[PDB]
């Protein structure tokens, strides 16, 4: 029983929404298997490190993201600017959670919405193959008629300028979605896995195993094992893989300092690292596998070509997997299996989402520590006024547009800035004392060489290309307009800004001459006693040489 | 893991002066809320001092002005320096280690205890 509890915790934490629902479409949009390099690099060199950094941040100094930074108090930005991101994270994570419960709520029928056209929401173009233009997307298919113009109403919206009111079948899901969340996280901390933990992993197996046996399924297969290098030579490929492996993870969000500031000092950290990015890795080879397999069946079904039979946007596996669904014998039944199984997954990441926001912000003003259910109402509250934008009939672009910088090159930045902060400022070796207080080894050469060099390398790689390569924001065939381009980059730079603005901020709001004020920003501030007696070690080359 | 031992206790006369120690180990008291507790002979557990992972020390009114607690973040040690000891102050003076803030609550190791006298 204990061993099947480990076993639950450990590939449950390891699987996220963003696995089955991100990775995907940034799979797709990227030709899959030139996808899978930079992603697993991705995860080797700066996600692996930086989740075990993350995590052992957190369990070490027992706080959220924010007050974690009183090792390197400067740094404080960082954790501001994570929450910030989580918040706006779950500004749309539960609008897809809203879309799970919608499609869980019309799967209890033995005609799936999704399976013919003739509904009122099909378009006189619904093309059923069981009875096209080149570079553009099919959109006339009934899986993906029926959810945009039967779940997303986009029909009704000419574009981001034009989102109309929020539908209102969305806005009681996304009400059902957020008052499960509040009553989920009201009463303490988050940190069900019979479900979050095995249900994933049955329907991917499933699918996996159905899928290869689809007609046309080999050429999808064909699709993703191959690898196209002219998109490695690309930025886009790469800030996809960088973004998709800190948002499926979970770092760059508070997420996983808030989680393991709640875990044992002497958890293993470790372990759990390598355990979730394996995880992590194989379930999106799989996913990817699983998801071309359908989309090689598509192409062949609909007789288009695999590269414009599907979305590459965030609504793709509400389309690919109702067509999954629908090849399978008792789809009824597998229809609600995979939503429930979608509907767990994603409230689970939105409570540690919200929890990321609820212990860093309470961590940090000890007064909403006692008020957890009037704080953790505000906060619920405040992400479904927010979310009531992407369930506007062109919420599909909000969503669109948050999805693409909410984070994007701001999770990159601040996972950088952590990596920055913790292992230079604070010190790559004290961390390592630190890890070695806790589990009583001490990390590597690897972790430290990661964590110092490559990882931060990597990271600001991935950071500066994703500003100099970067590309106007588009949603199938719809061009945004630029301004939605400015307010994209406006939402990354708000929590990117809190880095250097918490840095004056700090320094400004220290008392005694620059070099003190620095002391007191780089010292941790349970020594700054040493600060007064000159003892700081950022101020001998000895601490920026450590390794 | 989790270990306190406190030492520092002993005779002392009306008024005097002890300096009790809690040397910690398998948690860095810096991170954690570190409190001292006394349990007088035939009474409940009596909180005296806590020192918060902030490094915000709080006293019970009837050692206000007296006991002081601080820690030595190196030497990962609690003191409780106590002062103008009364004969009430005799007890064990338990330390007792909690986590970091209210919604983490699943620390509450205590030491064996050292023993105050006050003649
Ligand atoms: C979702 C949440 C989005 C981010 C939340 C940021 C909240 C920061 C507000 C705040 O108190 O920051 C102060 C201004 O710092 C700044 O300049 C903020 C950047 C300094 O706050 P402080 O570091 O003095 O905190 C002492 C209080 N606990
Ligand atoms: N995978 C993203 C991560 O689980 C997450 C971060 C912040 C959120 O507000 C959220 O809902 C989810
Ligand atoms: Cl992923």
């Amino acid at each position: 029983g204990k061993k099947i509890d480990f076993l639950l915790s450990v590939v449950g934490f390891a699987v996220d929404l963003a696995n089955v629902w991100r990775f995907p479409y940034l799979c797709y949009k990227n030709g899959g298997g030139a996808f899978l390099i930079p992603y697993t690099l991705f995860l080797i060199i700066a996600g692996m490190p930086l989740f075990y950094m993350e995590l052992a941040l957190g369990q070490y100094n027992r706080e959220g993201a924010a007050t974690v930074w009183k090792i390197c108090p400067f740094f404080k930005g960082v954790g501001y600017a994570v929450i910030l991101i989580a918040l706006y994270v779950g500004f749309y994570y539960n609008v897809i959670i809203a879309w799970s419960l919608y499609y869980l709520f019309s799967s209890f029928t033995l005609n799936l919405p999704w399976t013919d056209c003739g509904h009122t929401w099909n378009s006189p173009n619904c093309t059923d193959p069981k009875l096209h233009t080149k570079y553009s997307k099919y959109k006339f298919t009934p899986a993906a008629e029926f959810y945009e113009r039967g779940v997303l109403h986009l029909h009704e919206s000419s574009g981001i300028h034009d989102i109309g009111l929020p539908q209102w079948q969305l806005l009681l899901c996304l009400m059902v979605v957020v008052i499960v969340l509040y009553f989920s996280l009201w009463k303490g901390v988050k940190t069900v896995v019979w479900i979050t933990a095995t249900l994933p992993y049955f329907v991917l197996f499933v699918l996996l195993v159905h899928g290869v046996t689809l007609p046309g399924a080999s050429n999808g297969i064909n699709a993703y094992l191959h690898i196209d290098f002219y998109r490695l030579k690309e930025a886009t490929v790469w800030i996809d893989a960088a973004t998709q492996i800190f948002f499926s993870l979970g770092a760059g969000f508070g997420v996983l300092i808030a989680f393991a500031s709640y875990n044992k000092f002497d958890n293993n950290c470790y372990r759990d690292a390598l355990l979730t990015s394996s995880i992590n890795c194989i379930t999106s080879f799989v996913s990817g596998f699983a998801i071309f397999s359908i989309l090689g069946y598509m192409a062949h079904e609909h007789k288009v070509n695999i590269e414009d039979v599907a979305t590459e946007g965030a609504g793709l596996v509400f389309i690919l997997y109702p067509e999954a669904i629908s090849t399978l014998s008792g789809s009824t039944f597998w229809a609600v299996v995979f939503f429930v199984m979608l509907l767990a997954l994603g409230l689970d990441s939105s409570m540690g989402g919200m929890e990321a926001v609820i212990t860093g912000l309470a961590d940090d003003f000890q007064v909403l520590k006692r008020h957890r259910k009037l704080f953790t109402f505000g906060v619920t509250f405040s992400t479904f006024l927010l979310a009531l934008f992407c369930i506007t009939k062109g919420g599909i672009y909000v969503l669109t547009l948050l999805d693409t910088f909410a984070a994007g090159t701001s999770i990159l930045f601040a996972v950088l800035m952590e990596a920055i902060g913790v292992s230079w400022f604070y010190g790559v070796d004290r961390f390592s004392n630190d890890i070695q207080q806790m589990m009583g080894f001490r990390p590597g050469l690897y972790w430290r060489l990661c964590w110092k060099f490559v990882s931060p390398a990597f990271l600001l790689f991935v950071v500066v290309v994703s500003i100099i390569n970067f590309k106007p924001l588009t949603y199938d065939d719809y061009i945004f307009p630029p301004w939605a381009n400015w307010v994209g980059w406006g939402i990354a730079l708000s929590s990117m800004v809190l880095v250097p603005i918490y840095v004056i901020y700090k320094f400004l709001s220290t008392q005694g001459s620059l070099w003190e004020r620095l002391a007191y920003g780089i010292t941790p501030e349970n020594e700054h006693h040493l600060v007064a007696q000159r003892d700081i070690r950022q101020f001998q080359l000895q601490h920026w040489l450590a390794i | 893991e989790v270990q306190l031992v406190e030492s520092g206790g002993g005779l002392v006369q009306a008024g005097g002066s002890l300096r009790l120690s809690c040397a910690a180990s398998g948690f860095p008291v810096t991170n954690f809320e570190m409190y001292w507790y006394r349990q007088a002979p035939g009474k409940e557990r009596e909180w005296v001092a806590a020192i918060y992972s902030t490094g915000i020390t709080e006293y019970a009114d009837s050692v206000k002005g007296r006991f002081t607690i601080s820690r030595d973040n190196s030497k990962n040690t609690v003191y409780l320096q106590m002062n103008s000891l009364k004969p009430e102050d005799t007890a064990v003076y338990y330390c007792n280690v909690k986590d970091n803030g209210a919604w983490r609550q699943n620390y509450d190791y205590w030491g064996q205890g050292t023993q105050v006298t006050v003649s």
